[PDB]
């Protein structure tokens, strides 16, 4: 598994080389926002059941044909591995943000992801979209959150937005 | 599990066996509902030849269903060498034809245009070689007249999917693979509307084939090499499409005529609509 | 690559489960002690090379008969590829140092290493007295927190060779 | 049970390395992060008693209906069990936050939870309001890292009955 | 899907052994019982309208405060889905006396049941009460074994739900 | 695994609909024949060996090349082989019988089946034969049984053929 | 598994045939030649780690971009895996050397190899060299071992050859 | 297929491992009986067509009633495959002599054998009676290792059928 660091140090090591200070202090700006990091980590953490639950009310307000018979999220066996995927993609999107890094998602998560579902009729856009709706819902709460120091995390939401349309467009 | 190596251990025959497993074989250790990984969806596993009565048996079971069985040793060799046909001999028929530059000719069409399956000398095409023979008619021309005739209607079309028929026909005709799911589908539309034949003439008419052959060079292999507005996906297919010098079209497979070419691989060059 | 950051993941994903304090805590553990880390390796990195040299000769001179012809200090080659190994070491260090954990130590020079030197015929011996003389060296290049970091990786180096 | 230290231990015991740099900054993490942890477990812990009568109220205030007779919210004991049940959170809510991880949480509350509530009658929603009273009114005794920390692990009780 | 034909063959299978006298006795006993399983069948088949309706209805009258705004026995799409809901279990109660065993049930109601209710706010409280009430009026619809086989199956859906 | 019930439910369920009462009495009459069923299912269940055993004498009669040496029911490991699908696949026909359903058939034997053989070298086309044969049998024996009462058991023996037919189908 | 009398007796019982006079000799010739062969397996065996060693350092002195870095076999974990991959290949040859046939050799290495090796981006055409340099030294030690009876081995040190050879071909 | 050379060499590839003296030794072994072994196997190879002859009809002598109508030893097809079957069995012998190991009989008689002649009702009681005549005629047509190897592997096949 990589992380941001762990990055940098394998293009180095292709090259023979020990890190540029181009990368130390790419490296050295990471830890100047690690504080940021874990407060936008632990958003998503402390409120993990109702970024899921408000994603799923809204995909099934949108998409009645799931919840009918015939329909992907229909019975309560499929809406169960349902809800359970939206979570598991909405925990290796926080372990992303963790690392500072997209590998454990696209290793562990999003790798075959899209075969399996078209093997099993899962309708890929419709899953694309429940991942678009937590991303929604999971930024809502990284830009307000409970008396944190203010400040600026517009380059952490958007670093997370990127996790969280890498799986999308994975998926769909 | 994936790609092996070795066969078999105390002695064995080791088949190597791939299927579609529900979570019942395979699961998570969490919290929650049973979940195979998504990757993992198609699975497959090297048993040697005891084990694999009992393997199957349970496999289907508890839910799997095996997509299929084959051999190890098969699989252990390789992808088809391309060395003859990377960059293959062209054969072009003259003005004023030799006796034996004819000759030439004809042999060669029709290992290309019949996808290397034998023709037996009863079956061969005579009053149609009579006539590139005199100049009546050139290469092209005759190409055109083997892919309508019965033999080829017979041992490629009437018994295949339309799937199946445009990709070989791709194959032989053009010598490349087929590279967009559009492709495929263009072509099943005008067979449904213009008939059979129509849509043979769709290719041996394209301003594709007219570049590369002309009139009067026989269609050759082309997909081995990088070509124009061709995805980069396409020579991967060619791999699918062509399975060696000794490998051949051929009817006559105990399955039978069947794609090659997986459906879900030609989707991934793009979708659109029509 | 083990950090600090991939251990928590590793162990939050294996039981299924978000991230929560306990393993916030342990990042910001790492991510607070990034400026020591990264003194003793802007440190450590620009004053390199010498210690390559350094090292190499002392293994010819705790181990005299190596410089001798017919043994494996001797030639342009066999000291060649001691300086590149003793780099080698030095230069994964440093990476451990900016990873965070040993991770790259692991991975690169520790995995195999037994075997490698034995097909080879190569003495740990040197090269712990190759690292013992960077350790010697680093007493006075750096200090605090820095150096404490710069031993523990040494260390870690020594005790995968014995 | 579950804290930054055990959880280090037991990922080297498994695999059977010393405790080593990148493990010692794990364990830096918690132990920088003890003053904060513990501010806001001093702060729980005297204002306990209100705290729990405030959100004891706060269940009966959202659900009108449970304090008239025949539910489950009337009678002493219903009431009692009530108060007890939020102190025994609020308790491991600050055992949590002393140890430096989620270990009392996850085995005196987690573990069963759903089964237990489930027999008994009990709705987590009750709780969950409880829960959210309190981190209402823990937004004026604390602030800065002891607030944040005191947050995590209400938010990770609200999560667990989610 | 779990009917006495399956399980029995099932058995069988994994045995790798022909279907014995004990195996065709067992299919036997959901034979003889289909005509009585049957007659329940159809009784709840043709008043499922308002056995849904009047169970529905008694969600209200015993949690009379879910219809009043911002609950969720309120508005046109609650109420709608409710009774949908339990439209739901009165269809695989037929399914489960028609196919002589609890599979319909089992796959598509009881498998995943609590993470549902769990996730969208459903307290079992309410089902089951829908339930108690269709078990009531289902007194006088049935009796004998059609009346047995109908409460065998509720009963089910009560303990599932508890 | 599917009987005629369950087939019936799977059906009705993706109408979003209670069983329609053509589908109830097709399943009453199920239920009106079950007895001539359970006998049917007892006629094979009671001469298994036999079926087996009389399909094999017959497929060797017929072609003498299984049993040379080069022949896929030669030596006698091959042999065992052989007998051992035989009485899988009659196992599997029979559980089809007492269900009213194929699924299990195709789900756990004829799944996958063909490919196998070929894979294997061995000749499809005589295992279809084989299983002919046991079809023959097998209907055999339930016509005439021991002190049963007087009546009609022939719309009974339709149910078994087609099931035999699947898997000869199947592998050929 | 086979070895060179097993081989005979495959051949044989494709026939129907009790072994030909033919096929007994060839295989009275491997007795009389059998205690050449347990010399020639124990020259390999009683040098596996030089002859492994020496074609390794040969190796890497031709292919010094394999020990760089962007190399396959760097860092040590690799050098590990290429040095364990020569010894079982030189495991399996001298398997086939006392078994006098190919098959444990083709059957458990060879199957398989090169796939596997493309997949992991090893470079097969040094992977065959390494097998060629294995062939020299193991010859060498075939050819000039401890206070062996003097005579003519050449006909084993072919074969061990083309064992050696069938590994590289099948690898390259 | 077993014999000597293929097991020692299968235990050895079992533990990732050259061949050492221990195997080579036992190879020895095998290599020095060939010329017993390949005796015995020349004299039942031209002996064969009598041996057959004479334990085909022993089994006749022995159960007199084989012969008569309605019975397995009746008409040229039974008569017929008995002689081939006694010469399956001869031939194996003289393979496994040749192979220097009882793999030729594991793998083309012993592996299925009972469940084969339990399908057909053959009885191995004629099976023995035939190998025990094969081995009277076999005391002078042998003797000293040839007849002892010869011996081996009849009894090999009277205990498999026992
Ligand atoms: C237990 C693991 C752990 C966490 C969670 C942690 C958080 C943490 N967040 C901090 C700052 C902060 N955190 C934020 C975060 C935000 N600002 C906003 O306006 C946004 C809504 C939000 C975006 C994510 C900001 C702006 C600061 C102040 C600037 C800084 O220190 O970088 C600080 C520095 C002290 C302070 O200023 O309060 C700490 C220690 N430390 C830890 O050890
Ligand atoms: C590596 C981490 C990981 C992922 C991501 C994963 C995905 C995954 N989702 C699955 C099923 C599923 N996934 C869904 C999901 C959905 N249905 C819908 O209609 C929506 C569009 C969508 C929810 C947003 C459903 C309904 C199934 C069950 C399909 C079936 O059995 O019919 C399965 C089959 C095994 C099972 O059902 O447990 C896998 C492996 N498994 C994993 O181990
Ligand atoms: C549409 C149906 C059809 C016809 C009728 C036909 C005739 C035809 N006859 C040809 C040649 C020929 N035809 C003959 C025929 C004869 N030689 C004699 O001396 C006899 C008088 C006569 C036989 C009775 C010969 C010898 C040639 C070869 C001329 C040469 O190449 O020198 C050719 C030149 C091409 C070739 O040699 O294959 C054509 C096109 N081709 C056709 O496709
Ligand atoms: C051998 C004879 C033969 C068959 C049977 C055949 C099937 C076939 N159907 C196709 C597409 C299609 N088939 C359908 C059919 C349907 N869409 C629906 O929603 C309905 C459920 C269903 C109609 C009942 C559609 C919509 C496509 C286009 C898919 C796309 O391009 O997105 C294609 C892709 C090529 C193309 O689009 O022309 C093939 C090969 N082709 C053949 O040559
Ligand atoms: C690259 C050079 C090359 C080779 C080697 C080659 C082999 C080859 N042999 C084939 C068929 C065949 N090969 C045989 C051969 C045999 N049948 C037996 O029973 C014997 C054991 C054996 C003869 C010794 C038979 C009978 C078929 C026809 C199979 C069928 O259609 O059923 C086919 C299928 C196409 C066709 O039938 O023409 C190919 C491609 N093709 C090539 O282009
Ligand atoms: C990525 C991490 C990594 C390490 C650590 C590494 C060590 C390493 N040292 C090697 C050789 C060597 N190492 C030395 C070492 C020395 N010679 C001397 O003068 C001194 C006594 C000593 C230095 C202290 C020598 C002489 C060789 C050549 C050995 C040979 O091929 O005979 C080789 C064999 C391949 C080659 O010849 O380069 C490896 C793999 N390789 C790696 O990829
Ligand atoms: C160590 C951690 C721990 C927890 C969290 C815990 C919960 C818990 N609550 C219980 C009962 C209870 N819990 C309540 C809760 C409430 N009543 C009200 O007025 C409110 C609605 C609500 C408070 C918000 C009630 C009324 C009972 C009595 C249930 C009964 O026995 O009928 C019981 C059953 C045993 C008993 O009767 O005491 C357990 C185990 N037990 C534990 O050991
Ligand atoms: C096949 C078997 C099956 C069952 C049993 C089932 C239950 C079920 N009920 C749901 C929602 C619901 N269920 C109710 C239930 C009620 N509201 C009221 O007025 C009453 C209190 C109560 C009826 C007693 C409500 C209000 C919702 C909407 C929840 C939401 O999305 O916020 C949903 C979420 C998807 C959706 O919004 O439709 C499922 C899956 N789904 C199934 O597929
Ligand atoms: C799911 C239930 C199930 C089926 C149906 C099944 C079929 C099956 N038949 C097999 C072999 C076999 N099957 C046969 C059958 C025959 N040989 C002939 O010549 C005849 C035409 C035919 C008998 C009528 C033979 C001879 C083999 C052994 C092939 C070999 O190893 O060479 C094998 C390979 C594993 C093994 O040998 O045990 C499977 C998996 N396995 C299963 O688990
Ligand atoms: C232990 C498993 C089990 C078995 C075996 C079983 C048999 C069984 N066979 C029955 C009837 C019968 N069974 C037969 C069968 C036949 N009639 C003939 O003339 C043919 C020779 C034979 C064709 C298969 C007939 C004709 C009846 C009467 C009609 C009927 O009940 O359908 C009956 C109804 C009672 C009776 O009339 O005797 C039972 C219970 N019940 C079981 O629970
Ligand atoms: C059946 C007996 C058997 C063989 C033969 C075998 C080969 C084999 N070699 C492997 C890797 C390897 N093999 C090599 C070998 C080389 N690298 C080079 O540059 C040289 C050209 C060459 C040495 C001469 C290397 C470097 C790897 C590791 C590749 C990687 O992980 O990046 C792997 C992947 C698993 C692993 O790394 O342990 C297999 C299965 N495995 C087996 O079980
Ligand atoms: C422990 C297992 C075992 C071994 C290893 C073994 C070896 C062995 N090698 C022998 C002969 C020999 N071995 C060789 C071998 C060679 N000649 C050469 O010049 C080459 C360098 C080398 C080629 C391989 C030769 C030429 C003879 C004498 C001729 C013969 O007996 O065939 C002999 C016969 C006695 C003798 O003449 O010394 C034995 C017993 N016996 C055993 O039981
Ligand atoms: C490769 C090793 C091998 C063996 C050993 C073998 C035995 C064997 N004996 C068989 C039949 C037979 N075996 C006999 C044996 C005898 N009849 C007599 O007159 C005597 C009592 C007796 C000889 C002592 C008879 C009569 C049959 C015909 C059984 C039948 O089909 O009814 C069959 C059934 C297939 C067939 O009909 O040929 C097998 C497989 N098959 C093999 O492949």
């Amino acid at each position: 598994m990589q992380d941001a660091f762990t990055k940098a140090i394998v293009a180095a090591d292709l090259r023979g080389s020990f890190l540029s200070e181009q990368e130390l202090n790419q490296l050295t700006n990471l830890v100047k926002e690690s504080n940021k990091r874990l407060d936008a980590v632990n958003a998503i953490t402390g409120n993990a059941a109702e970024i899921i639950s408000d994603a799923a009310h809204k995909l099934f307000a949108e998409q009645t044909d799931l919840i009918r018979p015939g329909g992907n999220a229909y019975p309560n066996r499929r809406m169960a591995a349902c809800l359970r995927d939206m979570e598991i993609i909405l925990r290796y999107v926080s372990y992303a943000l963790l690392a500072g890094d997209a590998s454990v998602l696209e290793d562990r998560c999003l790798n075959g992801l899209k075969e399996t579902y078209v093997a099993l009729g899962t309708p890929t856009r419709s899953v694309a979209r429940a991942v678009q709706l937590m991303k929604e819902t999971a930024i809502g709460y990284v830009n307000s959150p409970s008396g944190v120091t203010r400040g600026d995390c517009s380059a952490l939401v958007n670093e997370a937005a990127t996790y969280f349309d890498k799986a999308a467009a994975s998926i769909a | 599990m994936n790609v092996l190596t070795t066969s078999s251990q105390r002695g064995g025959k080791l088949f190597k066996v791939t299927m579609t497993l529900s979570p019942a074989l395979s699961h998570h250790p969490w919290p929650s509902l049973d979940t195979y990984e998504p990757s993992q969806n198609s699975y497959s596993v090297v048993v040697p030849l005891d084990r694999l009565l009992a393997e199957m048996t349970y496999i289907k079971n508890k839910g799997g269903r095996v997509l299929d069985i084959s051999p190890a040793d098969l699989e252990a060799l390789g992808p088809p060498d391309i060395s003859s046909v990377a960059i293959p001999l062209k054969v072009e028929l003259w003005a004023k034809a030799d006796v034996s530059d004819v000759q030439a000719a004809i042999v060669a069409a029709y290992k290309q245009i019949f996808g290397n399956t034998y023709v037996l000398e009863s079956e061969r095409l005579t009053s149609a070689e009579s006539l590139l023979r005199n100049g009546s008619i050139s290469v092209r021309e005759f190409v055109r007249l083997l892919a309508k005739s019965e033999l080829y209607k017979e041992r490629f079309f009437f018994c295949t999917s339309n799937n199946r028929f445009t990709e070989l026909n791709f194959k032989h005709f053009l010598g490349r693979a087929p590279y967009n799911q559009s492709e495929i589908a263009a072509h099943l539309d005008r067979y449904q509307t213009f008939g059979y034949d129509a849509e043979i003439d769709s290719y041996i008419d394209s301003d594709e084939y007219i570049q590369a052959f002309g009139e009067n060079v026989v269609p050759y292999y082309r997909g081995f090499k990088s070509q124009s507005g061709q995805t980069v996906e396409s020579f991967n297919r060619m791999f699918k499409l062509y399975r060696g010098d000794a490998g051949s079209d051929t009817n006559l497979n105990l399955q039978g005529q069947k794609r090659r070419v997986d459906p879900k691989n030609l989707l991934r060059s793009g979708r659109g609509i029509v | 690559m083990k950090t600090v950051i991939t251990e928590v993941i590793a162990s939050a994903d294996s039981q299924g489960r978000f991230l929560n304090n306990t393993e916030l805590q342990a990042a910001n553990g790492r991510f607070q002690r990034a400026t020591a880390s990264m003194e003793a390796a802007r440190a450590l990195t620009s004053n390199a090379d010498s210690l390559v040299k350094g090292a190499v000769q002392e293994v010819y001179n705790k181990f005299p008969y190596l410089t001798q012809p017919g043994q494996m200090g001797y030639g342009d080659t066999n000291q060649a590829k001691c300086a590149r190994d003793i780099s080698h070491y030095l230069r994964f260090i440093t990476y451990s140092l900016v990873a965070g954990g040993t991770g790259p130590l692991d991975d690169y020079i520790v995995a195999g290493l037994r075997e490698v030197n034995r097909t080879f015929n190569l003495s740990p011996s040197w090269y712990i007295e190759a690292l013992k003389h960077i350790k010697g060296k680093v007493g006075s290049q750096l200090s605090g927190q820095p150096l404490t970091e710069a031993n523990a990786y040494i260390d870690y180096c020594i005790n995968a060779l014995s």
